């Protein structure tokens, strides 16, 4: 094959099958680099080629997502820090900012008694 | 309340494994179920009693089998076998300290006892090394050969060496342990080693060759200190050095047999 | 170099991939012990190679991922009792001290005086 | 091998790995009778070898919790009177004696008049 549209990470053992403009939508952002062909990679789970990153699969969900739909989809369960340094880790400054602004919101909130 | 018997089912599996470990073949034992053995037992408030338990466990071993193979190679490769218990003892403690990490912590700093490690070296220190026939043999046989040594023979240097190290971490946190039972016999050994050369060598030449003698006496005794015995012995070995050759004949070398600082 | 710098914890049937440097946050840590290879690890092995370990697989997440980016991420349902003893089979010290305060945090708020 | 201290749980859908240990921590509890290798047991996955129990999943953590670390780990969600019963079934006899507790102290902090 010329080359797989589609690539398959490896977040902390969960396969998250993707294509690269969904890793392709912020320039400085980790996953952008992947993308890369350039010679600089050697994390090829080479028994498919999927490529490893060691860090927490659940948090990888709403990076994913906003890499898709640029929304900070969420499930509930999920913690709302773990999301800001999840997304920290991955470079993706547009989303952090979201992030910043729903704890902002949760807890001024939650920081209000009448 | 209520107590179980129970608790003796793991402490046994727990107790089975220390011994194998010193056996020396780990095969089949797995680190992941000891520690949380290990855990099991501080967690059900028996701290006191697994902590009581190490001590006998390791400490039977050492008298029963570590002692009676340096006993018997009292003449017969004596600081090679020594040597080799510290070595393996060693490499079985960290494991102890490893399977022992949560007990480590809590018991460990709630009652102020003291830790694994300080525990495993202890009893080593206790029960085999600080023995006195094999404390005493083994300062006498190094005392034999160190001066063997002054006398030109070509000796294992690290073997004394070893043995040295062997003390000093045997020690703890202080040197004691190293000055009770080698250094303080070695320095004033040595004094009247030196107390009798510098007679000896004020009869056969004047006072340059005296000198160049003591120079380069005090050049080797310092190398030995820092190839052959610890580098923290130095200063020590220096002050006698110099009390003996040099301050005890000072008024000498002054006034040499047609020589001295008046010629 | 007959050796990897990924490892597969089969904590609690779960499997969590994670990277040997990311477990000697704390060596005097339990992970850390199963981080090397000594000689007393080489029975706790899966057919996968994995390391077989045997507590919770769900109060673990904030337990890897604190050694990942040093800060507590428990998912906003668990129970902050209930790492703590989790916590303290791993033996990371500095993680047990700020779930305990965390579980005093908790009661400034729950064991209030209105 | 002939035996393995790991016992395979398929507790109503969701697997639990646990060492035998764990289970055995009071023989009378209903699956220290599991762990043993008697011939009076036959019911497991051919394939896996993991007992089938037929019971919540779910409530089954702070049963096993219990079993593994001696304190009663209940997630918020998870529904106290759903483990008192859970534990119930297993016959660990010193789990219910503590979970009525929290549920008395549950239910008498809340109705609590001032």
């Amino acid at each position: 094959g010329s080359v797989s549209k589609w690539v398959r990470l490896n977040v902390g053992g969960t396969y998250f099958l993707t294509t690269r403009q969904t890793l392709c939508r912020d320039p400085k952002s980790f996953l952008y680099r992947l993308c890369q062909a350039d010679p600089d990679l050697d994390s090829d789970k080479d028994e498919t080629g999927a490529y490893l990153i060691d860090r927490d699969p659940t948090y990888f969900g709403p990076v994913l997502n906003y890499l898709r739909h640029g929304k900070l989809v969420i499930n509930k369960d999920l913690a709302e820090e773990g999301v800001l340094e999840e997304a920290e880790f991955y470079n993706i400054t547009s989303l952090i900012k979201l992030v910043k602004d729903k704890i902002r919101e949760r807890d001024s909130k939650t920081s209000q008694v009448p | 309340t209520m107590d179980e018997k129970y608790v003796n089912s793991i402490w046994d599996l727990l107790k089975n494994a220390i011994q194998e470990i010193q056996r020396k073949n780990n095969s089949g034992l797995s680190f992941e179920e000891l520690y949380r053995n290990a855990y099991t037992m501080v967690l059900h408030k028996h701290g006191e009693k697994l902590y009581t338990g190490l001590r006998e466990v390791v400490t039977e071993h050492l008298i029963n089998k570590v002692r009676e193979d340096v006993l018997n190679s009292l003449n017969n490769n004596f600081l090679q076998t020594l040597n080799q218990a510290w070595n393996d003892h060693q490499t079985a403690m960290v494991m102890i300290r490893d399977i022992l990490m949560y007990m480590d912590r809590v018991y460990v700093q709630q009652n102020n006892v003291e830790n694994v490690y300080n525990l495993g070296l202890i009893i080593f220190r206790d029960q085999v090394v600080r023995y006195g026939c094999i404390r005493d043999h083994l300062r006498q046989t190094l005392l034999d050969m160190i001066a063997r040594e002054r006398k030109g023979e070509v000796v294992d240097r690290g073997a004394i060496r070893n043995a040295c190290q062997m003390l000093m971490i045997l020690g703890l946190e202080g040197r004691s342990v190293y000055e009770e039972d080698f250094e303080a016999p070695f320095l004033e050994m040595s004094a009247e080693f030196f107390q009798m050369e510098s007679q000896k060598f004020l009869a056969e030449n004047s006072a340059s060759v005296y000198i160049k003698k003591v120079e380069a006496r005090i050049n080797e005794e310092i190398e030995r200190v820092m190839h052959c015995l610890d580098k923290s012995t130095e200063e020590p070995i220096v002050k006698v050095v110099e009390r003996e050759l040099i301050s005890k004949h000072m008024k000498t070398i002054v006034e040499m047999e047609n020589s001295g600082l008046v010629h």
